[PDB]
RNA sequence: GGGAGCCCGCCCCCGGAGCCCCGCGGACGCUACGCCGCGACGAGUAGGAGGGCCGCUGCGGUGAGCCUUGAAGCCUAGGGC
RNA sequence: GGUAAGAAGCCCGGCUCGCUGGCGUGAGCCGGGCGUGGAAUGGAGUGCCUAGUGGGCCACUUUUGGUAAGCAGAACUGGCG
RNA sequence: GACGUCGGCUACCCACCCGACCCGUCUUGAAACACGGACCAAGGAGUCUAACACGUGCGCGAGUCGGGGGCUCGCACGAAAGCCGCCGUGGCGCAAUGAAGGUGAAGGCCGGCGCGCUCGCCGGCCGAGGUGGGAUCCCGAGGCCUCUCCAGUCCGCCGAGGGCGCACCACCGGCCCGUCUCGCCCGCCGCGCCGGGGAGGUGGAGCACGAGCGCACGUGUUAGGACCCGAAAGAUGGUGAACU
RNA sequence: CAGUAACGGCGAGUGAACAGGGAAGAGCCCAGCGCCGAAUCCCCGCCCCGCGGCGGGGCGCGGGACAUGUGGCGUACGGAAGACCCGCUCCCCGGCGCCGCUCGUGGGGGGCCCAAGUCCUUCUGAUCGAGGCCCAGCCCGUGGACGGUGUGAGGCCGGUAGCGGCCCCCGGCGCGCCGGGCCCGGGUCUUCCCGGAGUCGGGUUGCUUGGGAAUGCAGCCCAAAGCGGGUGGUAAACUCCAUCUAAGGCUAAAUACCGGCACGAGACCGAUAGUCAACAAGUACCGUAAGGGAAAGUUGAAAAGAACUUUGAAGAGAGAGUUCAAGAGGGCGUGAAACCGUUAAGAGGUAAACGGGUGGGGUCCGCGCAGUCCGCCCGGUUCAACCCGGCGGCGGGUCCGGCCGUGUCGGCGGGUCCCCCGACCGGCGACCGGCCGCCGCCGGGCGCAUUUCCACCGCGGCGGUGCGCCGCGACCGGCUCCGGGAC
């Protein structure tokens, strides 16, 4: 349980109102490049058309 | 990836690293598993033995079905049960028992491998061991038949 | 050839397989158009389900399974003889009817019987013609709902008893069930001969008689 | 802390002791996959391994990239790495 | 050409034995005490895959057949390959 | 020394001294009186699928998985991506051993009941044995000191010595299945050509507190056309007596 | 399931089925057995409807087929007929027209259309280029795909997006009418009925299969029965069990689709590649024939395709002209190498060519009309120092106060997920409001021994260097020698 602060929210003109949401615990996951590197190579040849 | 194997790497070289004197010709030993009996014999006695002969009874009709049987341990036989059932023992000062019904779970054949906690189980299968069912009732359970 | 433990392999690569290669290019083409048939058909009969027609309660053969229970054909003759319906009629209201299934225990045909006694509880059958004839029921219960039954009617769930923890006497606790299972396999095995050495020996005591 | 020595007290802090060591903060050195110092060694066919900011083509991102005030390609007794 | 030049070695005390024995052996288990075991040089041990090779030749020395051979055939070592 | 003078290693031409035989290949041996080769441009030969084994990286982990199917989009990017009481039907692994009928992995200690009979039966206790080597961790006398003598809790380094001893190796024991020998007893729904247990050898791809599953990369061996080019052949179906 | 059971000089190799999870799912009809007066069917004539996938009805002692068997009931899940228990009477075919335009969110086909710069400068032969235009800039945007237009265009044009529009044809679902066909049930009981022959099966031999004392298909021979027959993966006898009813027939869906019709797409090739064929390609051409089978794209934006003068018989040139460019001139974009002619330079009796080291001559390159190269410190017009105000920032702790936030304790107050105050601790960069110290900026002072720019005479101190050719001194390291003395 990592320390979450709370990221508020903007209108349509700036100007960030009243609202806050704290942050989700998705953002504050290990960055892991090669993970998302071997992941992302591997899924762009599923939308290859053979030849 | 090819740019990454080897083939890379032997541009230039004449032979492409299979020798200069013994040449990469098609089939030099045989197709296959040829020569089993000669002229190959050596690995395939030196690794692979009882590769050649025949032995057993044949069973024409054979079906998996028949012979289907799986087995548990005692060593995890209470993984069987959630853990809030087996808390619920050693307790209320009745001596409970909880049932275990193995079929559900999917097995058949209880095995006396392991070592089994001093709680009294009710154990339901289609077959019982002999070191099995000692342990059941040393720790102070019974063992109940199910067809 | 064979180089220092590697294991034997033998590829059924020796016809022209080439000639005959199957590929799964067209897999999520098949897909795409099994979807649009299946909505297609289900809007074709708007107030129908779009599983189709109810399927019984069946137990499988074949020990290893020996205990789930699945969706079979159709209901047996003495099944709608029982809850009361006619087999032509049963397929005109969605009711899945064979006539090959025998009935051998009375638990099934009992639980077959309930489903279908269920499934007409909850059926709402439309009149054939805007004024309601016999057996149609009320306008209340056809504005309520016109909508397809997503999945299987009535799903099949293979349902288990839980057993309460016992009060374990000693007559359970002095039961061998290894010497039991023994005992019961060398009778089977030792029956037939039994028998014949019974008769043997009965023959012997009549010879002996006369 | 006490007892004392070949009348008592101080015997102080680097925002300053100013340095061949400064335990107070620390590169011009830190693309830590970086940088720096010591020694020994350097043949090679068949063959094996490693590094290529060596070269070609196309794809996903990225150079607020280049370009009719001139791209690719080609020629060059021009300047270099 | 084999061995030995010590810690995996010696010296005591006590247990076990369906083995062998007159008492005894013999082996195996536990407890305790004693460390540079000739010279000189090296850091060692261990596990997986693994290509190529499987036509050789020459020379000092020993040596077989042959009159002899830049002949054919062996042993040790060193080279060319 | 500075308006016809400077520096330009490399490249343009020429000269001199030394060295210097034409490349590729078979080969013990090639410059060979061995083979291929007039010259130039373009093309040109270790690939792909499947099955294995090992090594490496990642995720989960006694579990792991996406095959196929289904639900979201009318496909720009998409035939992608997201999800599933399908999360597991099913595969692999978690249990092996016999041809099979089948069987199928824990023991030890303590007190008692039979004569402790290295054998059977009752209650409690410890829960993968022991030996040797074992990276690391624990205790650690004492020493090194500190502007003088003593006392002294503290921050240290070395620390003789004494221990718990990973992983792994070697050995001695234990357990499971098949088989051989000698044997004594246990139970019943049916007392039998019933079933079960012991000790001592041996055979097994076993257990002895686990490590696999999926994806990706590389290497090696194969089936395929299988690094590329090359026959003398064989078979099936058709066309020719305009030559002879 | 499964590379498994099994087959196989049990070698190489070959190799299914059951169950389980899915996609889809739909069941039925005869002969025979029997009951109905052949109650059945086809053809020709006339009348009425519609007739471009020739039908329906009526009128015909008009014909034919059929008793050597048509039609109705009825088929293994039993059927038929009576008895009498129960509630009651709509399905299909052919036409006549009609409203809803019926999911890619209006079903299929076709036709005609629907937003916004050619804005101001500036390049160019020509912009679709560049800069700018009330906010990346001017306007549209549910339209920023694509193609064409003298380059590289969201707004020039066609299109693109749209539950956008209009105009015709077709398909499908529903409404009212006409002609009709149709007197069509369920449960119990009682009485009768209920089966495909040269076929099964057996022997045999050949082929095939995983099928092994023979899996299936077969020529020949034998050749049936009816509580019978078939199957139960080892041949045979006896004995019980389980499961179907063969030798008659129909049926969509989930499945396959290198040919045909019409579309879409690509990490594919880019004219020796990709189909043989990007082009008058299965063409030219070859063979008696079966057959074999190529090579071959590119001017230019626009032909504006060179008028006209001159030599030559002409092919060919010299002028002139077009074009941005013919230094693009009809096989014409770019135009390499092999090879050839000429021009400029060098050289030449051991074939040429090559490696190492210099020299000479050319080609240009970089200087320079000295290049003595700078960069700091020192000597010979305003503000820093110091104050006032404002602004922003940094760090700190009494945690000064609250939030924030980690572990425990308390209120169980709402196995895992939340609320309140209080205490300790990690106060962790998770934030503020005040306090202190400091920093920077702006505005006021601060008028000149301080402060800051320019140029010079110092080569004064330091650092890297000199435009080229050099020379000298001292110190060190490693070598080759020489002269002395002393044991
Ligand atoms: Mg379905
Ligand atoms: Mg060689
Ligand atoms: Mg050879
Ligand atoms: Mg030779
Ligand atoms: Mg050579
Ligand atoms: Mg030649
Ligand atoms: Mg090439
Ligand atoms: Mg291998
Ligand atoms: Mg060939
Ligand atoms: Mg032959
Ligand atoms: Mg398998
Ligand atoms: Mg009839
Ligand atoms: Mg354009
Ligand atoms: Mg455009
Ligand atoms: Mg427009
Ligand atoms: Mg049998
Ligand atoms: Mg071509
Ligand atoms: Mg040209």
């Amino acid at each position: 349980a990592c320390a979450r602060p709370l990221i508020s929210v903007y209108s349509e003109k700036g100007e960030s109102s009243g609202k806050n949401v704290t942050l989700p615990a998705v953002f504050k996951a290990p960055i892991r490049p090669d993970i998302v590197n071997f992941v992302h190579t591997n899924l762009r040849k599923n939308n290859r058309q053979p030849y | 990836p090819s740019r990454l194997r080897k083939t890379r790497k032997l541009r230039g070289h004449v032979s492409h690293g299979h020798g200069r004197i013994g040449k990469h010709r098609k089939h030099p030993g045989g197709r296959g598993n040829a020569g089993g009996m000669h002229h190959h014999r050596i690995n395939f006695d030196k690794y692979h033995p009882g590769y050649f002969g025949k032995v057993g009874m044949r069973h024409y009709h054979l079906k998996r079905n028949q012979s289907f049987c799986p087995t548990v341990n005692l060593d995890k036989l209470w993984t069987l049960v959630s853990e809030q059932t087996r808390v619920n023992a050693a307790k209320n000062k009745t001596g409970a028992a909880p049932i275990i019904d193995v079929v559900r779970s999917g097995y058949y054949k209880v095995l006396g491998k392991g070592k089994l906690p001093k709680q009294p189980v009710i154990v339901k299968a289609k077959f019982f061991s002999r070191r099995a069912e000692e342990k059941i009732k040393g720790v102070g359970g019974a063992c109940v038949l199910v067809a | 050839a064979p180089s220092r433990n590697g294991m034997i392999l033998k590829p059924h690569f020796h016809k022209d397989w080439q000639r005959r290669v199957a590929t799964w290019f067209n897999q999520p083409a098949r897909k795409i158009r099994r979807r649009k048939a299946r909505q297609a058909r289900a809007r074709r009969i708007a107030p129908r389900p779009a599983s189709g027609p109810l399927r019984p309660i069946v137990r499988c053969p074949t020990v290893r399974y020996h205990t789930k229970v699945r969706a079979g054909r159709g209901f047996s003759l003495e099944e709608l003889r029982v809850a009361g319906i006619h087999k032509k009629v049963a397929r005109t209201i969605g009711i899945s009817v064979d006539p090959r299934r025998r009935n051998k225990s009375t638990e099934s045909l009992q639980a077959n019987v309930q489903r279908l006694k269920e499934y007409r509880s909850k059926l709402v059958l439309f009149p054939r013609k805007p004024s309601a004839p016999k057996k149609g029921d009320s306008s209340a219960e056809e504005l309520k709902l016109a909508t397809q039954l997503t999945g299987p009617v009535m799903p099949i769930r293979n349902v288990f008893k839980k057993e309460k923890a016992r009060v374990i006497t000693e007559e359970e606790k002095n039961f061998k069930a290894f010497a039991s299972l023994r005992m019961a396999r060398a009778n089977a095995r030792l029956f037939g001969i039994r028998a014949k050495r019974a008769k043997e020996a009965a023959e012997q005591d009549v010879e002996k008689k006369k």
